[PDB]
């Protein structure tokens, strides 16, 4: 999967419990400019993560 | 078949309840309630107009002594004489100043006016049943008259429809934009509050901005957060509201609830030492300063916060807060499940205006304008002069007269269709139009219209397509008086507060109970079902004094109990199902006692068998579609239903009840059949020889005998709309194709489907012209008194009355291509002379006239055949009409064959075992098997001729015969469908449409042929016809068609320099503009249309100069050419 | 999908993710979160748009 995005550019009919989030995700103002790295440790039983 | 009998019982009259004619009853009452009761309440007022000092010096206006009286002549006299039919209303007005004194009340008169003897108010009066009005309590009824019309100033009959109100009973939801929604509603005062107050509110919610969840209005209320407003009104914590809004909600709505509550809490904490009262007061004061209100802050605040919800005036604030909370709950639910919330086009959220409501609203508005004008005049007089003098000529024109006249003229607020001139096409129209309901501009067939409106009766073309509906025969619209309203509301409230004392104060997890949208309590959820059941039982026993109260239980997740009592609601009867038990089936005495009881008797003596249900209650109930289907279910299944429905024939309107077996045909044919049923010629009027009006009348009528019950109770059958004729379904020499028909000459000669057309003519003449003493060729039908002679036939150039302008005849002329006989003449002499003439002409069928059956098989006369040219059967019978058989089966009109079969069966045996005339029941929406009808026909024929072979009996049952060719007297190959049927003649006549023009008048501006069939106009050659001519390649033809006539040519010169048309002075062509500039340009002749010159001159007037050049190609010479062959080498 | 949404969110402060195989026919994605101020308002918004 590569970065394919969406912008406020035919009509759709979603279930309206998903449509709220779907339309929220179309606004570029809701995304940070740079990735926010993880900070809470997990998967302690593996070194492949490093 | 008990359900059918109970249904029939509603259609017949009920004298004990005052119902003399069911189809129009609800309209009569609607008007009677206005003229007798509501007008008095509206007019009888005693109000302050201005105040001075401090509530101790005020002017007061009072109106009293309201009296209404009817005319002294009958409506037929009004029609003949040309008068109007209006009741007269008079009242007394007093204007007086009052000064509050410690000693009591001080009164000082200023002015007083009376209308004891004056046309102070003229109110159009409703003719009603039997030409009887509500004011006159006479004891004579004109038979075969149902009324429902008005007569206006010019003696023209008017008739109206019903209209859907603009204000809805449910809030409207709208998606303003992605994740941004609104919820708007209205509040109105109860009926007994004069004048009426209105408020419109809007709630806005945006996911991006949850702190601005705001309720607002226009210049009447503050813009505030709805949660905080609810806290202010109800004095409850935010956690209480959180728990309330999420008690029984799906988990996806609870997240939005939490977000909203947290945003409200954040707003609360953003201010130092928050106080709800201070917050509201600061908002109010900011609004006060923002506006330029001159009132004190206390007055402004009291006005704002006391008139918050007009429909809930005089109730504590906590109930208003809980009402706001319930509205918010519904808003959120509709946000997440939109399709499960009532749509804006649903009939669940609308009410309907009847005849009397138009008058009520106009009276309200005019009275308010009257008082406003009086106040303004008094204020101006005080400002300029002194002593507070009230000018005259402002308290003598209440303005109701012009309001009512405009109402009858066809204007009502933003609508222009409430009333119209009655088209006298058919008798049944007097039922059809007053039972129509019109909607504001929705064209789709919404499910909520089913079972209360006719499925098939709607406009088929034009701008009204899908905007006008027709009530079903069992539907009605409610009426109620103010005192009845108050008593009913009081009884309901007392019942609630008495029988449920301990369980009506939940307010957090309960079901709110509203009466006309006004919250009065909140019920414990565990007891909802009982409350409803016990309520309905008490409703059916007459406990509340009214059997039409509506109660709705909304449970999806909105959790409400709604009670409706107001006027304008659609109601029908239903069969009751109680605890999985159909009550009709557990009442043995009813079957034996039914024949001797009326509908109200059944309601009184056997309650719980039938219940009156309105549309909102119907939409939220579980209803079994038929009794037969109910009986086939198990008891557990039966326990899920609240009601059972009547047979399908009661779901059609009165117009559709004229058709037979519409559910055996394609639906489009049903729409067409409803359309053409209203155009069939009937016994239009008992006053055929008295009324001076347009009309068409059937000459030798017959009563149909294959009918439904509704057609009989409404009296449509008794007034007739056709004749029984003998038809054959076959091809006649290839002549009757594409819906053409053959008709028999001798049938026409003897009076078959003969009609009479009647027309009204009216002229006004100056007295000098009428009395002028000169014989022009157009006065050959006049008597010595200057009026047309009785029983004379007028032609297309004759005048009806002498009208000479002084030595020139300037009279109007008769302009029909057929003659007519003078039946009646009426003359009024005044400053002018008014002449009215009624003429008649009989019109036997001719080529091109239009006919149809009751299954929508329409056609025109294609050939008139002599009796000796038609095929005949063994008894010597020849058909009156021949219709091509193919169209019966390609259009799938099966019920026509069944109708013919049953008509023949009736003819064989038309009487009962008692010898009484016995009609055959074949309803629209039939439900009876074809085999049963065949068995009935077989029994009829076996009674007729006991000795018939099997083949002969089969032929008689199926209406098949051998026919013989009259030219050779030999049989045709196969048998032909042949028999009697009720046939209709339609109002489209050939000689009413034919037109021709040779030469005539022209329009002045463009000099082209004028328009109008009655004015000798010409047909328009449009641009699509021009396209076709160009497609043919006929250039000269189109050029000649579009040019001016060759006989209208003249010499016209144009200046080649500036383009002006050259003038001709003393016989010399000259360009004035160029001559003034000392130039000598060329002048050239042009051959163009007059309209081109007008267009160019107007373009010049707009400042555009148009210059034309001309071609001067050098001369050319012909040269011999060498020969060419072009053939191939073979 | 989940990780890309959480990483660029403007209302998430600290986060971590892990995945578990509940059984032969279920997968559990676990997210540990701490939101920016205000806390509960952003919590509700996140649960609404996820
Ligand atoms: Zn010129």
């Amino acid at each position: 999967i590569k970065n394919i995005g969406n912008t406020k550019s035919e009509e759709t009919k979603f279930e309206s419990k998903n449509n709220i989030g779907i339309e929220y995700s179309k606004d570029s103002r809701n995304k940070l400019s740079y990735r926010n790295k993880p900070s809470i440790a997990t998967n302690l039983e593996y070194k492949t993560l490093c | 078949e008990m359900d059918q009998r109970l249904g029939y019982k509603f259609l017949v009259p009920d004298p004990k309840a005052g119902v003399f004619y069911r189809p129009l009853h609800f309209q009569y009452v609607s008007y009677s309630n206005f003229i007798l009761h509501r007008l008095h309440e509206i007019l009888t007022v005693k109000r302050p107009l201005l105040s001075f000092k401090n509530n101790t010096e005020r002017i007061m206006i009072e109106i009293s002594n309201v009296k209404v009286t009817p005319p002294d002549y009958s409506p037929i006299i009004a029609s003949i004489k040309g008068k109007s039919y209006d009741a007269l209303a008079t009242f007394t007005v007093n204007i007086f100043k009052e000064v509050m004194t410690k000693e009591g009340i001080s009164i000082t008169k200023i002015s007083s006016y009376e209308g004891k003897d004056s046309h102070l108010i003229k109110i159009p009066l409703l003719i009603g049943y039997g030409n009887k009005n509500p004011l006159d309590t006479a004891k004579y009824l004109v038979p075969n008259v149902i009324g429902g019309v008005f007569i206006n100033k010019q003696s023209v009959e008017k008739v109206g429809i019903n209209l859907v109100e603009k204000i809805t009973t449910w809030p409207k939801f709208r998606v303003v934009k992605p994740n941004s929604f609104t919820f708007s509603f209205s509040s109105v005062s109860p009926p007994n509050v004069l004048p009426t107050r209105y408020r419109h509110y809007k709630i806005s919610l945006d996911i991006s901005q949850l702190e601005a969840l705001n309720i607002s209005s226009t210049k009447t209320f503050i813009t505030v957060n709805i949660v905080l407003l609810s806290q202010y009104l109800s004095r409850v914590s935010l956690e209480f509201i959180r728990r309330s809004l999420s008690y029984d909600m799906p988990p996806e709505v609870v997240y939005l609830v939490n977000a909203i509550i947290d945003s409200a809490k954040r707003i609360t904490e953003s201010i130092t030492d928050f106080n709800i009262d201070t917050y509201i007061n600061d908002l109010v004061e900011a609004e006060h300063i923002k506006q330029k209100s001159q009132l004190t802050i206390n007055e402004f605040k009291y006005e704002m916060l006391h008139n918050f919800l007009p429909h809930m005036n005089y109730t504590p604030d906590q109930l208003k807060g809980f009402y706001m909370i319930s509205l918010l709950r519904k808003f959120l639910y509709c946000i997440f499940h939109t399709s499960r919330y009532p749509d804006r086009d649903s009939m669940v959220c609308h009410r309907i205006l009847t005849y009397g409501k138009y008058f009520e609203t106009l009276a309200h508005d005019e009275l308010e304008n009257y008082i406003g004008n009086i106040r303004n005049d008094i204020m101006n007089n005080h400002k300029n002069r002194g002593t507070y003098a009230v000018n005259i000529h402002v308290l003598t024109t209440p303005g109701l007269n012009h309001a009512f006249s405009s109402l009858l003229s066809g204007k009502f607020k933003k609508s222009d269709g409430s009333y119209r001139t009655h088209p006298h096409y058919s008798w049944m129209q007097n039922i059809s139009i007053p039972r129509s309901v019109g909607f504001y501009p929705v064209r789709k067939y919404h499910p909520s219209q089913y079972l209360y409106f006719c499925s098939s009766d709607v406009p088929e073309r034009g701008p009204q397509v899908g905007l006008v509906s027709q009530l079903s025969v069992l539907s009605s619209i409610t009426n109620i008086l103010t005192s009845e309203y108050l008593d009913l509301e009081k009884k309901i409230c007392e019942y609630i507060r008495s029988y449920y004392k301990d369980d009506i104060s939940y307010f957090e997890t309960g079901f709110p109970i509203t009466i006309e949208n006004a919250l009065v309590a909140s019920l414990n959820p565990n007891m909802i079902c009982d409350f409803v059941t016990d309520f309905r039982r008490r409703k059916r026993m007459g406990f509340f004094g009214n059997l039409e109260v509506g109660i709705t239980l909304v449970r999806d997740h909105m959790n409400e109990i709604r009670i409706n009592i107001g006027a304008g609601r659609l109601v029908r009867p239903f069969l009751v199902v109680d605890n999985g038990e159909l009550m009709m089936d557990v009442c043995p005495e009813l079957e034996s006692r039914l024949d001797d009881m009326t509908f109200s008797d059944i309601q009184k003596e056997f309650p719980h068998v039938i219940e009156m249900v309105d549309i909102e209650q119907f939409t939220f109930s579980n209803v079994c579609e038929s009794v037969q289907k109910f009986r086939m279910m198990s008891k557990d299944e039966r326990k899920q239903y609240d009601l059972c429905d009547f047979p399908a024939e009661f779901r059609d309107g009165y117009v559709a009840s004229s058709l037979v077996g519409i559910n055996h045909n394609s639906g489009p044919r049903a729409i067409l059949g409803c359309a053409q049923a209203k155009q069939a010629i009937s016994c239009l009027s008992s006053d055929i020889r008295n009324k001076i009006d347009n009309g068409i009348h059937l000459m030798y009528p017959e009563r149909p005998i294959v009918i439904s019950k509704a057609l009989e109770t409404s009296k449509i059958a008794a007034n007739c709309f056709g004749q029984h004729v003998t038809i054959a379904l076959m091809s006649y020499k290839g002549i009757n194709q594409e819906d053409g028909i053959i008709i028999k000459k001798q049938f026409i000669q003897r009076g078959g489907l003969d009609i009479v057309t009647a027309k009204k003519h009216q002229v006004e003449i100056p007295l000098e012209n009428f009395n002028n003493k000169e014989r022009s060729n157009a006065y050959s039908k006049l008597e010595s008194n200057g009026l047309v002679r009785l029983n004379a036939f007028l032609e297309s150039g004759d005048a009806m009355a002498r009208n000479i302008s002084s030595s020139f005849d300037v009279s109007e002329k008769y302009t029909d291509m057929y003659k007519s006989r003078v039946e009646r003449v009426q003359v009024e002499l005044t400053d002018k002379v008014k002449v009215r003439v009624l003429t008649m002409k009989e019109r036997r069928p001719i080529l091109g006239d239009k006919f149809t059956t009751r299954t929508s098989q329409k056609g025109t006369v294609a050939y008139v055949a002599d009796e000796t040219e038609l095929p005949y059967d063994e008894n010597g019978i020849t058909p009156d009409v021949i219709i091509n058989s193919t169209s019966i089966f390609s259009r799938k009109t099966i019920s026509m064959l069944i109708e013919v079969i049953l008509t023949a069966a009736y003819s064989a045996k038309p009487y009962n075992n008692k010898g009484e005339n016995r009609p055959v029941c074949f309803p629209s929406s039939n439900e009876t098997s074809i085999d049963t009808y065949m068995q009935f026909a077989k029994q009829c024929y076996e009674h007729s001729n006991p000795k018939l072979s099997d083949e002969e009996l089969s032929d008689k049952i199926f209406c098949e015969k051998i026919l013989y060719d009259p030219e050779t007297d030999k049989p045709y190959a196969s048998k032909v469908f042949f028999g009697p049927i009720y046939y209709l003649r339609l109002r489209h006549l050939t000689q009413d449409k034919a037109t021709v023009r040779c030469r005539g008048k022209k329009t002045k501006l463009i000099r082209q042929a004028n328009e109008g069939r009655k004015r000798g106009g010409g047909i328009k050659f449009g641009e699509m016809e021009r396209d076709c001519l160009i497609a043919h390649g006929a250039a000269n033809t189109i050029t000649e068609v579009l040019k001016d006539s060759e006989e209208d040519y003249q010499d016209v010169y144009v200046c080649e320099n500036c383009g002006d048309i050259a003038a001709q002075i003393k016989g010399i062509n000259t360009c004035l503009r160029c001559s003034k500039l000392n130039l000598s340009p060329l002048l050239t002749k042009i051959d163009t249309t007059h309209v081109s010159k007008v267009f160019l001159t107007q373009m010049n007037a707009r400042g555009v100069k148009v210059k034309l050049d001309f071609e001067r190609r050098p001369p050319s010479f012909y040269k011999p050419l060498d020969k060419v062959d072009l053939k191939p080498s073979f | 999908m989940i990780e890309r949404f959480i990483s660029f969110s403007v209302i998430v402060k600290e986060w971590g993710m892990e995945t578990f195989i509940e059984d032969e026919d279920n997968i559990r994605f676990t997210v540990y979160l701490n939101f920016v101020e205000p806390e509960e308002l952003n919590l509700s918004k996140f649960m609404m748009v996820l």
